[PDB]
């Protein structure tokens, strides 16, 4: 059963002509296979014979189970086709489903095979069938249907459907029809009798376009085991997953265990993966056993108990706002949670990025916010109303003074701890009764040798060595060597922009362990005031710093 | 009758992904789309079509406008709109004292567009929880948004205004893109007459603020006036006018720096003498004036970048050069993504009257945000290119205010 | 069944006493179950009574099927428990294994409950069943054989395994017993009557210290299924392996995806990952689709192409040597083949890796032969004969002249393209009768603005501005910017040692646009002397390129 | 009766893994402990004990040795081995005409080890293909490699050096880990029976190269002589004593530098000056002494760092400070990792000498290349600590020679 739509105009790429592969010889058995195939199809209509006239050619092979398949190498008119248009933006998410009191699933039977081809584009799919000992002009055909493997088949699969299902969409509006590859998922909130009613007559409405779907009979019914996940008539679930137990952990073991656990962390809340995700650094052989570390074995452990006990989500009611929840788990860790109805989950997640390599809890809150506010927009059209770990008086200290323009749509504050903070300040003017230190830093870009020190107006001074190091960590050693020797109020004068802009904009975790060690002396201090100078343009004790870290660089 | 446009070799269309839309913009668009397609504007396009431009939905009034981001298919297309048709840019313009912008963009949907360039203007409706493919569509007339459109229309656009502009030889009128920018030296009343007059002239047609641009007035860098000045303010002095002479040639600082001697507290208070006070002034009579040696280039690319003042102030420069300022200035007046989306708005306006072209921004802001929102609050029918930044932290304190 | 053998002395962590980690009261239903499951235990000498003079306490849950099961939540005695040795190394490799005649899979019966526990440890695996309500004393147990999930099992089941089997291994030297968790892999060159007497001893044996094994009815027989691995009396491969269609993409699928591809790559030549693990780059949610490139969608193909017909792996052969082939696939992609015998393959393997920012492909040769050599001490205690794509010259070019010491064991040439050549070659000495550029690179650190330019004793003269750029950047456009504008024959003098270090390592390949037509440049030259001067000390050309580049920074 | 050893509060002992081993290196490792267990050295060890050491088996003679890698225990155990029981350093050994090493470690067989030590001393035999667990064992007994056997071993080793010493009071005997360094200012014939001497008081106690120090002269920084110098010959003279005078104070350079003057070819020939050819000569004559101002600190790390010369040839140098030279030189006499080996122990032997302390080297090799080649050349019974550096391009060219 092929479809009567109006087929779709294929073209290849501009200046390229189809292709012209040479056929390999294949064995007997290969050949007689083929032929009992490609009779079989020219019988149904979905190939037909053609002459040696037509100069293209696509290699053809046939492989054993004990049925006999027909492999078709379209690689080459695949490189030569035109682009489509990209099939799916994305795929649906269950937790965007609203519950329907019945629903139909309907997979399309043979669905490229029951599409037509674009008639001057059929040419180009030409395949021979070798004779023996390839002695004899070989059997030559031609598809008239879309081919399997053909880069065109799932972009004219999915239009044909959808020009097909445009009118029954106009004459049912409360029928909801979600087209995924070559399935139909039909839902409505009909009685079972009118249900099953307009059921068949989409059935009926798809075979007069030459589209076979399955009968009462052969009809799924739930819970359907769609795309890992578990859909129950009124919740659902990630597929059942088994964390396996090794004395010895495997690169390979590792990859698929923190797959495993990404895929239930959209379901089952806390989940963790950053441990296990430190393992696989600094990448080793697929078969090579990576020992668990204990801060691993913990992860892996509160893990298998959030997963013990099984965890559903909830369906989508459009009428009732979304509510996210977050809360921060860790070392750049975070958890989220939407619902409608405290506390029942449509779906959880997580989030744990690195935006940078100096940041802070109230970065990463904001980049999270951001993340759920898009993946909501996604999966129901609307973004949700946040119940967030931080006082509005820290959220809006921070964003009035921050440089960065930055904005969190409708939220509250919940206490949940921890809570999120800003772990210092920096004073707005200099200190009055304050040591000011002029740092300054030099490494020679030959020798990688540095010196780092300051001057104080209390005469005070100091320079330290540095081996292996650059201008930005003695910029950076000179500005905690005024923190070591300073107490709990200090004034301090940097020529070095770089970090003036690390520590302005109040990190509290880096990448570099040097600015964990300002971070900490910022936390123990009372009153620190940064300021910058312009460097070697004469300025007080900046001049005088600078002569002290030049010697011997 | 359809002028044929070609694209630069070896330069395919645009293949630019669709933005995440709320519900709300979604039946929004499929209402407009609906009403198009039905009056032959769009027509519905299957697969073989590759291409992709992004569509959003704007209120500009409380009426939902479909806005087509034509960003990509604008640099493909370069050649047709700025040399093949380019409409020259009248540099009176900016001297005028009142300067009225009227959308002209519903006069392309009487001229069709060439058959061949149709598919390039493809452009898909999405669907929630990608229910189902996005509805897709192509243009079968100029589009709004695109640079071609006014390049095709201006012959038209010359018969229309031709009376208008005989009758009122000292009125300049200017096309970019969907808007036209009139501009005279009448006094308020008569101007607002005039420019009813104008909307008269087009409504025959079927094509149904006051910017002040004299009153453009650059925000000089700003040195603070004292009584006792500190080594901090004297350091944040030497700080700010250190820069100043990378802009502005002549720009000394030796006196200042003399004061600054040996190890000293920044909160100690530093007497002026007459050499200091005296290059203090020469310096803030040079940035009172324009930077001499400054000149618009034609071929080069014009940027802005814009730093967060706090308190609902923000601070801008335009140039081609970095630290060669065309021009500078300030925007101010709740929310950073909303006051942003203004100064952004403000700058392009300002940029399209002086030079003819938008500027490429520099924004103070992360992608997402800036992505997720600046559709809220975006009331233009056309959009600047921009990149994100972290503004320099000292930039800021440069170009501060008062 | 519980062996005699002496157990295994346990300590608790230094400072640290046992868990007493209150018992949550639990359901009816629960309480009943473990009683019952508790009971049986006791009976069979598994777990003992206690009272309540012993002060610890671990968790216990019952979850349900429709059986009940015992969870005991040993996280807290884990944490107090002492650290054991690493119980593997790493995991056995098939193309390890000898052919063996005949082989017999002895899995042992509930390994850690036939297995003792030290008597001074047994009180701190405490536990108490509840009563209903939590209203009387619960009934407290403690184990007398290892409990599972307890950091001690996996270690102290293989000590005492190893112990039990030492005796027998003096008895049999000529019978292989492979030691993998709970199980045994014993393989022998005997006649099937011989084989069968000999399992029948060690099966006895194993049963006079208490472990039980099954019976040649219950006697596993090849294929054997193991670990991702097919163990054919001759031959080996990978498991079944079956690449996804999708018409759209999420991280997770190609995740999924390049794991099998991966794994598929231990035996199956030629694999591929390249394109698709750059997909995974810039990381995007797990159900977000990923658009696959023309690039990605052509190595998927490949793939495909490859897997298609199936390919077994040989067996160990200790008399024979072994010989390790590599060739270079493309972009930083290289591909080997071990074998005793030309072409049956032991296995196969891949190395695509990036040591660095800038290498050539003699390094990376390098770098894949020390990563076979290691992987070839491992499964076979011997290093392979290596069959290289590289000319003996080429090689004893590049040794000789590099500043690093490098060595390739036995080695040799093989004509298989592409070949591994240096595709350019530094001066030795300055050349007579070519123009001489003193370049030169200077970028302000707070603009960030740079210049690079150059000044020629044949008076020529160039300065470009540069935007958000640094002093090493600018230092590679200077000397770009001399050979753009420089004949088949140059001199180059630079101050950076940064760019004279990258140019002399004779790179071919870079993380850096800039450093690649820096190469494009080097390789259409005829001539090219680069020479190093000290800057910011008055030496020729360099001072008056230095002022060059000075102004406006 | 054995002496009680502590490690460090906090510091746990070594949990090293094992690096894979040939065949050959297993089965002659297998055969040697086997022995050692019959004869009580070592014991077989149950999964308790969680440390380890890594094991590989030498040449050292055509008989396999067992090395033990005790680079972990012994910064562990420091405190013991270097203040409760250091083994002070003679400063007159570096001076006598002839220095003999000879192996002492048979003589810690003896010598039980404390009970609550020997957990510490664990190691494994590994298994090909990972067919059984390792072998595992711990020591009984002082285990060769550990600086504690030593440290424990001095009283015993005083007595049986007592009437040698008293009969030879010109002769220096020094004990490193499991070798003596015994020091004569004898005839060679005198010395070598004066070793055999001493080799037969060893013999009574159950106990079975030369090294000339006073000939350990320095490789001085060399400069070329030549008749005609081109402007390239100047800039490498110019950069080789540019950075010597980082190293050497007093190194003038500014009549060199003079010569260079305006953008000139590297070909052309420049002709000498009176001042020029004084400078040349007065930092020649510097380079030849000692640098002045350099001194071992016994609290600070000592460096080794090594340079790829080709033709065979390597450099060296030894500082604490980076730039300020203990001793500089060089080694010659294929493989390159071979030659590397050779160079490490040569180096490392002569720091034994002069300083009482291995350095810690930085290797112009890949960490891989290294660990798994450099035991197939390895002769001594001590490991020196080491990392891998790539070598900076100028660094070889500034210490080249002739
Ligand atoms: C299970 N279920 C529900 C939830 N639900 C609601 C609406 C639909 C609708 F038909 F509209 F697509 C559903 O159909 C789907 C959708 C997808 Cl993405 C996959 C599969 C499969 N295999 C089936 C659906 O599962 N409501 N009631 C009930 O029984
Ligand atoms: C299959 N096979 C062979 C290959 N071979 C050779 C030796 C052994 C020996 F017993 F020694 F461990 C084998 O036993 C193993 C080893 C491992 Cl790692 C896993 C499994 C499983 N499940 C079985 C073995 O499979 N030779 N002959 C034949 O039939």
């Amino acid at each position: 059963p092929i479809s009567p739509i109006e087929t779709v105009p294929v073209k290849l790429k501009p200046g390229m002509d189809g292709p012209k592969v040479k056929q390999w010889p294949l064995t007997e058995e290969k050949i007689k296979a083929l032929v009992e195939i490609c009779t079989e199809m020219e019988k149904e209509g979905k190939i037909s014979k053609i002459g040696p006239e037509n100069p293209y050619n696509t290699p053809v092979f046939a492989i054993k189970k004990t049925k006999w398949r027909k492999l078709v190498d379209f690689r080459e008119l695949n490189k030569r086709t035109q682009d489509f248009w990209e099939v799916q933006l994305g795929i649906p998410h269950p937790a965007g489903l609203k519950k329907k009191k019945s629903v139909t699933v309907l997979d399309v039977g043979d669905a490229y095979f029951s599409v037509p081809l674009d008639e001057d584009f059929r040419k180009y799919t030409a395949f021979t069938i070798p004779s023996i000992n390839n002695e004899t002009p070989g059997i030559r055909y031609q598809y008239n249907v879309l081919p399997q493997g053909w880069k065109g088949s799932p972009a004219i699969f999915q239009s044909s459907m959808t020009k097909i299902l445009e009118p029954f969409r106009k004459q049912n509006p409360d029928i909801v029809i979600y087209q995924y590859m070559d399935d139909l998922y039909v839902g409505s909130d009909l009685e079972i009798g009118q249900h099953r009613t307009k059921i068949e007559e989409l059935r009926q409405h798809l075979l007069r376009w030459g589209l076979t779907t399955p009968d009462k009979k052969h009809q799924k019914e739930p819970p359907f085991l769609w795309m890992g996940y578990e859909l129950h008539p009124d919740k659902w679930t990630v597929q059942p997953i088994v964390l396996p137990e090794k004395d010895s952990w495997t690169v390979n073991d590792i990859q698929k265990l923190v797959g495993k656990l990404n895929w239930a962390s959209q379901i089952y809340p806390g989940i963790k993966v950053r441990q296990l995700c430190k393992l696989l650094r600094g990448t080793k052989a697929l078969t090579e056993v990576i020992p668990l570390t204990e801060e691993a074995e913990l992860e892996l452990a509160e893990n298998r108990e959030i997963l013990k006990e099984p965890v559903h989500g909830v369906y989508y009611d459009p009428s009732k706002d979304l509510i996210a929840e977050i809360q921060k788990q860790g070392q750049g860790q975070w958890t989220y949670q939407i619902y409608q109805e405290p506390f029942k989950n449509l779906k959880t997640g997580k989030y744990a990025r690195m935006r940078g390599a100096h940041t802070n809890d109230v970065k990463q809150l904001t980049e999270a916010v951001q993340k759920i506010t898009t993946e909501s927009i996604v999966i129901w059209g609307k973004t949700p109303k946040f119940k967030l770990p931080i006082q509005k008086e820290t959220w809006e200290t921070w964003w009035t003074e921050y440089w960065q323009a930055t904005w969190i749509p409708e939220w509250e504050f919940v206490n949940t701890p921890p809570l999120v903070k800003l772990w210092y300040q920096l004073e707005k003017e200099p200190i009055v009764g304050a040591e000011t230190f002029y740092v300054d830093g030099a490494a020679n870009r030959e020798t990688k040798l540095g010196k780092a020190g300051y001057v104080t107006n209390r005469g005070r001074q100091k320079v330290v060595t540095l081996t292996d190091t650059t201008n930005q960590k003695t910029e950076l050693q000179a500005i905690y060597l005024a923190l070591q020797d300073s107490g709990l109020e200090v004034n301090i004068v940097t020529d070095s922009q770089y970090a003036l802009g690390i520590i302005q904009a109040q990190p509290d975790q880096s990448e570099s362990e040097l600015v964990n060690q300002i971070i900490e002396q910022l936390i123990k201090k009372e009153k620190v005031y940064l300021a910058w100078v312009p460097a070697h343009k004469g300025i007080g004790g900046n001049e005088q710093v600078d002569k002290l870290v030049s010697a011997g660089i | 009758e359809t002028v044929p446009v070609k694209l630069k070799p070896g330069m395919d269309g645009p293949k630019v992904k669709q933005w995440p839309l709320t519900e709300e913009k979604i039946k929004a668009l499929v209402e407009i789309c609906t009403e198009m397609e039905k009056e032959g504007k769009i027509s519905k396009i299957g697969p073989e079509n590759p291409y992709n431009t992004p569509v959003f939905a704007i209120k500009k009034s409380t009426k939902w406008r479909k806005l087509v981001d034509f960003r990509e298919l604008n640099k493909r297309t370069q050649d047709f709109w700025e040399v093949q048709l380019g409409i020259p840019h009248p540099a009176g313009l900016k001297k005028k004292k009142s300067v009225t912008v009227l959308d002209v963009g519903d006069a392309y949907f009487s001229v069709p567009l060439d058959e061949d360039f149709r598919k390039y203007t493809a452009f898909t409706i999405p669907s929630i929880n990608n229910e189902t493919p996005g509805i897709r569509y192509q243009y079968n007339v100029l589009p709004q948004g695109w640079k071609g459109s006014p390049a095709i229309f201006q012959s038209s656009m010359t018969k229309i205004l031709e009376p208008f502009r005989k009758q009122n030889p000292d009125i300049v009128i200017y096309q970019y893109m969907d808007d036209l920018y009139v501009g005279s030296d009448l006094e308020i009343g008569q101007h607002r007459t005039k420019i009813e007059e104008l909307r008269q002239h087009l409504l025959r047609w079927g094509l149904t603020y006051e910017l002040h641009p004299d009153k453009w007035t650059v925000q000089p860098i700003v040195l603070p006036e004292k009584d006792s000045w500190t080594v901090n303010d004297i350091q944040k002095l030497v700080g700010k006018l250190n820069w100043a002479s990378q802009i502005y040639p002549g720009i000394k600082v030796r006196q200042l720096c003399k004061l600054l001697r040996g190890t000293k507290a920044l909160t100690e208070v530093i007497p002026l003498t007459e050499e200091a006070e005296l290059e203090l002034a020469e310096n803030r009579e040079i940035l009172k004036e324009p930077v001499h040696g400054v000149y618009y280039d034609p071929s080069k690319d014009l940027i802005a970048e814009i730093q967060k003042q706090g308190q609902g102030q923000w601070t801008y420069q335009i140039y081609q050069e970095p630290f060669k300022n065309l021009k500078t200035g300030k925007y101010a007046r709740t929310n950073d993504v909303k006051q942003l989306t203004e100064a952004v708005q403000k700058i392009t306006t300002e940029s399209i009257v002086i030079w003819g072209k938008t500027p490429k921004f520099k924004l103070p802001i992360q992608k997402e945000t800036w992505e997720t929102w600046w559709t809220e609050y975006w009331q233009a029918t056309w959009i600047p290119e921009w990149e994100f930044v972290n503004t320099p932290p000292l930039v800021k304190l440069w170009y501060q205010l008062e």
